[PDB]
RNA sequence: AAACUCCAUAUAUAUAAUUUUAAUUAUAUAUAAUUUUAUAUUAUUUAUUAAUAUAAAGAAAGGAAUUAAGACAAAUCAUAAUGAUCCUUAUAAUAUGGGUAAUAGACGUGCUAUAAUAAAAUGAUAAUAAAAUUAUAUAAAAUAUAUUUAAUUAUAUUUAAUUAAUAAUAUAAAACAUUUUAAUUUUUAAUAUAUUUUUUUAUUAUAUAUUAAUAUGAAUUAUAAUCUGAAAUUCGAUUAUAUGAAA
RNA sequence: UUACAGACUUAAGCAGUGGAGCAUGUUAUUUAAUUCGAUAAUCCACGACUAACCUUACCAUAUUUUGAAUAUUAUAAUAAUU
C-alpha cells in the first residue's frame, strides 16, 4: 500500500509483457473478452446426433444378396391401400402450374 | 465398483512384472448425481421419483520408472480394458530449466478481413 | 425439390418433427456463422475503433437471419421433441428420461434410495 | 435499457427516399431507436395487425418506434 | 461370497444396456444415442424374405453395448426357428440359409461388414457377437417379442384354450424349496472341504518369530485339493432354473381387455435360509426377476405383451 | 406377505510411499440386534408366562424398498405411439411483427411487512457446516469508477489457478460481543453535583398535533448508469440519487 | 337386520391460512390473438426445472406446394463394373 503506484504499474506492465497478456491501464472497453471466448458451435451442432448413420435404404445396395423387409414401412403401405379401397384415400394434390 | 476394482488389481499385476513400483488403488470420494422426476406424464406434480448415478474412482500411482516402461504399462492395460471403465493419466516429467529446441485466432483473422472490406474501409477513410 | 430452409441441411438420425427440424437447422447455421458473429460483435464493442465502424458492425449484426442467432437454439428431447423439462445430461424430457432410466438405457442411472 | 456506451439500436431503413421524396417509411422494426435524423420524417409502424402513422418530433429522439404503436386494445368489462 | 464370485451374482454393470464411462460427458451422451439408434437399425435387419411366401422373422433381444477403452462390443441374443429346411439330412451343409447370410455380414464379409461401417460411426473398433438361444422362454425380451409379433392369431379373438395350455406346460413344475436347499448344501460342502484342507495342512506343519506374522498356509494344491473346474463351477452357478413365469395381455384384441396368465414361483428362498443376500437391479428390480414389455398394432390398435420370468 | 435385503449407525481387515491431506478422511469387504440375561411386583390359560419396575451386558436409537386384486369406463391423443374420422394451394411448411404479460369482480398458493423475548450497523493472525457445480466452463488476486483514507456493495479492466479429494464458485449464516433504535419528557442539552463517572442527582429548556405510520414498512414513480443478447418498445435483471403508498 | 371390532373421527401444542402490498396460478371479461389443457377430494408455482425473439401450440401480413419419409419410372452429372 505504501509502494508507489508508479512502481506497481511498472511491474504490472513488464509482467504482462513477459506473459503475453493484454495490458490496458486505462480500462477502456476493448472487446478482448469476445476474442477469447470459446467456440461452442461444434458442440451445439451435434445435439441431435451424427447425421451420417447407416439407414435402412442403404441396405439394399450394401447387401444386394440379402432381401430385408421394413415392417414399419410395409405396415404403412397396407394402410394406404386399405383407405383407397374404402374411398377414404387422399385427394390428388394441386399442381403449381395450374 | 466391481469391474473397477477387478481392473485395478490387474494393473498392479502388470506393473509388478514391468518393474514399476505402484501404490493403490486408493479410493477417491464417490461422486453422486441426482435427478428428481414427476412420475406422471402430464400432471400430478406431487408424486416425484428419485434417480441417481454414482461415479466410483480409484487412483493408482507409479514411481521411479522410466518413460518408456511407463508407456508399455499404459499400452498393455489399454489393450485389455474392461467394459464401463474410464482412465485418465497424468504424466510428470522432470526437465532442465533450459532445453534445446523447446519442449492468430480464427476470430482475429476474420476481424482483419472485415475491417478491410469496402463496407468498413468506406468509413475508416480519414 | 423445395427445402423449407434457405440452405440445404442433413437430417438428424433419430426422431424427427417440424420443430426438431427447425431447431436443428438453427444449430447448424449458428456453427457456420459463429466466427462471423463474434468478429462483428468485437468490432461493434471495441471502444478503440471509430464510432462509424462500430455502428456499421451493429447494422450488419441486425441484418443477419434469425437462424444465425445463438439465443434461438432451444434444447429439445431427442426422442420425443418436447421442449419442456429437458435434462441436459441426457437430452431427454422428464418422462422419456424416466422411461429410459427404468429400461436400463441410461449408462449409469439407477433408482434413488 | 441499452447501455449508452453501445450506441443506438440502428436498423436498416429507407431514410434517403423519405428525405428526398417525403414518402412514409413502413416498418416492422419496433425495436429501432429514433435517431436525431428521423426528426420530421413520417413513419408507419406495425403494431402486429396494422401500421400506425406517426410523425417524429424532437421529443421522440432516443425512444423506440414500438413505443408509439400500441399493440393491445383498452380493457372493458360487460358491466 | 455371493457378490465376491463371478458365478453367483450378476455384475451391476450388466443392469445397463450401455456399459461405458467417458471423462468427456458429451462423448458419453453421443455414444448412448448411437447405441439406441443402432439397436433400432438392427431390429429392422432381422426380418428377411427368400420368396413372397417365405419371410423369416428373427427375434432379437436388446443389445448389450460393452464400451472398453479400445473397442466396443455389441452383444445380443437372437432366436430363429428354421422352418425352411428342418430335416434330418445334411443339405444345410451345402448352402447358407438367410440367417447365416445375415450373421456373416456382421463381421465376416471382407468388403461391407457392418462392424467397419459402425467403426466409423463410433470412431473405435467395433465387434458384434450374436448368441443363439434355442428356446423363446429363456430371455424375457425375446419371449415378449415373439408373442406380440407372431402369436397374434392366437390371442386376437381371446386367448385360445390351447395357446394358454402351451404357455403353462413349457417347464416342469420344479420344487423351488428342494432346489434351493440342494444349492445351499453344495456351498456348505465346498466351504467345509477347504476348511478341512487347511486345518490338515496346518496340523501337519505343511522361524517361530515368522510364525506370528505370515499367513501363508502352504502349497496351492493342498489348499484347493478336490476343488477343480469339473465339480465347483456348475454347482455354484445361479439363476439356472426357471421356476416361474407370468404372461399378460392388454389392449384391444369396442373396449380394451386385459388377460393375465400366472404360472409358478416369483421369489427365491436361497436368500432366506442362507446368509446370501439378494440384489436389486437398477435399485428397484430383484435380480431373479427379468421383466420386459413389447407392443404391436392390430386392426383395433396398440396392444402390449408383458412377460415376467423368475430364474433361480 | 413377512422376512431376506439395501441405507444409516458401531466395529474389524485391506488400500493411501498422510503434499490431490479431510487419516477427525476416503471406499471396498466382513461382523452386529427382530437385542440379551437376572430379580421383585401385579395379572394370567399361574407356568418354562405377560404387564411392570430394578440390576447387569451392549454403540444400538431410525429408515427405504419389498407385491396381488378391484374400482372411479379418474388425468393424459399436448412426453411419444395406434385405430377410426376430417384437411391436402392447406387444418401442412417458412419469414416479420404481435399475443400468451390485457384488467371490473372473484378464488388458490407464495413473498415482504405492521419494532424492543427485535430490527440495524461493526467484528482480519479471519467463530463454526453440509451437499453440490465447473470443456455448450467456474472465475481468484489486483487495478479503475460509483467514492470518501480504507473497508463494504455494484460494475468495468485484466483472465491466476482448475476440467478438479489438488484450483474456483465460497472467509456460510444465524449464534455471540459492542453500538444504535421512533412511539418514549423512558430523550437531549446548559449549569451545578456525586464514593453509580459509558453514570447518579438537582434546576431550567427540550412541541404541537396525535389513534396514531417512525430513524417501522418499501409499494408506486422520476432521472441517470450498468448486465445478457443481434435485439430489452409491448416485455428482462442490477445499481445510484430522489420518491416513501397500504399495512 | 343384530352384535362386535377397527379406524373414522376432536382435543392439546407450534407456526400459519383467511386482513395490507407485491409475486404467481386460475376464473371471468376483453382482444386481431389474448394457444391448449388440468380444473372437488385426486386443478389452481399444475403440465411449466425459467414465454423479449426462439420456445409456440395463438393472431396479422407475406410467402412455399411430393414438402422430412419410402418406393416406382424418367432425365441427367459422377465413379466403378462389364
Ligand atoms: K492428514
Ligand atoms: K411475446
Ligand atoms: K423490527
Ligand atoms: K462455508
Ligand atoms: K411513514
Ligand atoms: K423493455
Ligand atoms: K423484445
Ligand atoms: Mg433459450
Ligand atoms: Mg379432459
Ligand atoms: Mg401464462
Ligand atoms: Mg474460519
Ligand atoms: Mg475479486
Ligand atoms: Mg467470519
Ligand atoms: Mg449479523
Ligand atoms: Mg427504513
Ligand atoms: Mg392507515
Ligand atoms: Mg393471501
Ligand atoms: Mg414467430
Ligand atoms: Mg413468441
Amino acid at each position: 500500500m505504501n509502494v508507489p503506484k508508479a512502481r506497481l504499474l511498472k511491474v504490472a506492465e513488464l509482467s504482462a509483457k513477459i506473459f503475453d497478456q493484454n495490458f490496458n491501464p486505462s480500462g477502456i472497453r476493448t472487446g478482448s473478452k469476445i476474442l477469447n471466448e470459446r467456440l461452442k458451435g461444434p458442440s451445439v451442432a451435434s445435439y441431435y446426433g451424427n447425421p451420417d448413420i447407416l439407414k435402412f435404404r442403404h441396405l439394399k445396395t450394401l447387401y444386394p444378396d440379402i432381401e430385408f423387409v421394413d415392417l414399419e414401412e410395409q405396415y404403412r403401405l397396407s394402410m394406404v391401400e386399405a383407405k383407397k379401397r374404402r374411398g377414404k384415400g387422399a385427394p390428388k394434390k394441386m399442381k403449381k402450374d395450374a | 465398483n466391481e469391474n473397477l476394482d477387478f481392473y485395478s488389481d490387474f494393473i498392479l499385476r502388470t506393473g509388478y512384472y514391468l518393474g514399476i513400483p505402484l501404490t493403490g488403488p486408493k479410493p477417491l470420494p464417490t461422486r453422486r448425481e441426482r435427478w428428481t422426476v414427476i412420475k406422471s406424464p402430464f400432471v400430478h406434480a406431487k408424486s416425484k421419483e428419485n434417480f441417481e448415478r454414482h461415479t466410483h474412482k480409484r487412483l493408482i500411482r507409479a514411481w521411479d520408472t522410466n518413460p518408456e516402461v511407463l508407456q508399455m504399462l499404459i499400452a498393455y492395460i489399454t489393450k485389455h480394458s474392461m467394459a464401463g471403465v474410464g482412465m485418465k493419466c497424468n504424466f510428470f516429467q522432470r526437465s532442465e530449466i533450459s532445453l534445446d529446441l523447446g519442449s492468430t485466432s480464427a476470430v482475429g483473422q476474420k476481424v482483419l478481413e472485415l475491417l478491410d472490406s469496402p463496407d468498413f474501409k468506406k468509413h475508416l477513410e480519414k | 425439390g423445395n427445402f423449407r430452409f434457405p440452405i440445404k441441411t442433413k437430417l438428424p438420425p433419430g426422431f424427427i418433427n417440424a420443430r426438431i427440424l427447425r431447431d436443428n437447422f438453427k444449430r447448424q447455421q449458428f456453427k457456420e456463422n459463429e466466427i462471423l458473429v463474434k468478429s462483428l460483435k468485437f468490432i461493434a464493442r471495441n471502444m478503440n475503433l471509430p464510432t462509424k465502424l462500430r455502428l456499421e458492425a451493429q447494422l450488419k449484426l441486425n441484418a443477419l437471419p434469425n437462424y444465425m442467432r445463438s439465443t434461438q437454439i432451444k434444447n429439445r428431447c431427442v426422442d420425443s421433441g418436447h421442449a419442456r423439462f429437458v435434462l441436459s445430461d441426457f437430452r431427454l424430457c422428464r418422462y422419456q428420461f424416466r422411461e429410459n432410466a427404468l429400461k436400463g438405457n441410461l449408462p449409469g442411472v439407477k433408482k434413488g434410495i | 435499457s441499452r447501455s449508452v456506451w453501445k450506441g443506438p439500436n440502428i436498423v436498416p431503413l429507407p431514410i434517403r427516399e423519405a428525405m428526398t421524396k417525403g414518402t412514409p417509411i413502413r416498418t416492422n422494426a419496433r425495436a429501432a431507436t429514433i435517431l436525431p435524423q428521423f426528426v420530421g420524417l413520417k413513419f408507419q409502424i406495425h403494431n402486429g395487425k396494422e401500421y400506425v402513422p406517426i410523425e417524429i418530433s424532437e421529443d421522440m429522439v432516443g425512444h423506440k418506434l414500438g413505443e408509439f404503436a400500441p399493440t393491445r386494445k383498452r380493457f372493458s368489462y360487460t358491466q | 461370497g455371493n457378490i465376491n464370485n463371478k458365478l453367483q451374482h450378476l455384475n451391476n454393470m450388466n443392469n445397463w444396456n450401455t456399459q461405458i464411462y467417458n471423462y468427456n460427458k458429451n462423448m458419453e451422451i453421443m455414444n448412448t444415442m448411437n447405441d439406441k439408434l443402432i439397436n433400432k437399425l438392427l431390429y429392422k435387419m432381422m426380418t428377411l424374405k427368400l420368396n413372397n411366401m417365405n419371410i423369416n422373422k428373427i427375434i432379437m433381444s436388446k443389445t448389450i453395448n460393452q464400451h472398453s477403452l479400445n473397442k466396443l462390443n455389441i452383444k445380443f441374443y437372437y432366436y430363429n426357428n428354421d422352418i425352411n429346411n428342418n430335416n434330418n439330412n445334411n443339405n444345410n451343409n451345402y448352402y447358407m440359409n438367410m440367417m447365416n447370410k445375415l450373421m456373416n455380414i456382421m463381421n465376416n464379409n471382407m468388403n461391407n461388414n457392418l462392424c467397419n461401417i459402425l467403426s466409423y460411426y463410433y470412431k473405435k473398433k467395433v465387434t458384434i457377437e450374436p448368441i443363439k438361444l434355442s428356446y423363446i422362454y429363456l430371455n424375457s425380451d425375446i419371449f415378449s417379442k415373439y408373442i406380440s409379433l407372431n402369436d397374434m392369431d392366437k390371442y386376437n379373438n381371446g386367448i385360445l384354450t390351447n395357446y394358454q395350455r402351451m404357455l403353462n406346460n413349457i417347464m416342469p413344475k420344479l420344487n423351488d424349496h428342494n432346489i434351493s436347499m440342494n444349492y445351499i448344501n453344495n456351498i456348505n460342502n465346498i466351504n467345509n472341504n477347504k476348511y478341512n484342507n487347511m486345518i490338515n495342512l496346518l496340523n501337519n506343519n505343511n522361524n517361530n518369530y515368522n510364525n506370528n506374522n505370515n499367513n501363508y498356509i502352504g502349497n496351492i494344491n493342498n489348499i484347493y485339493n478336490n476343488m477343480t473346474i469339473d465339480n465347483i463351477p456348475m454347482d455354484i452357478l445361479m439363476y439356472k432354473y426357471l421356476v416361474g413365469w407370468s404372461i399378460k395381455f392388454k389392449g384391444r384384441l369396442g373396449r380394451t381387455s386385459t388377460t393375465n396368465l400366472l404360472n409358478g414361483t416369483f421369489n427365491n428362498k436361497k436368500y432366506l435360509w442362507s446368509n446370501i443376500n439378494n440384489n436389486y437391479k437398477l435399485n428397484y428390480i430383484p435380480s431373479n426377476h427379468n421383466l420386459y414389455n413389447n407392443s404391436n398394432i392390430n386392426k383395433n390398435g396398440k396392444y402390449n405383451i408383458k412377460v415376467k420370468l423368475n430364474f433361480i
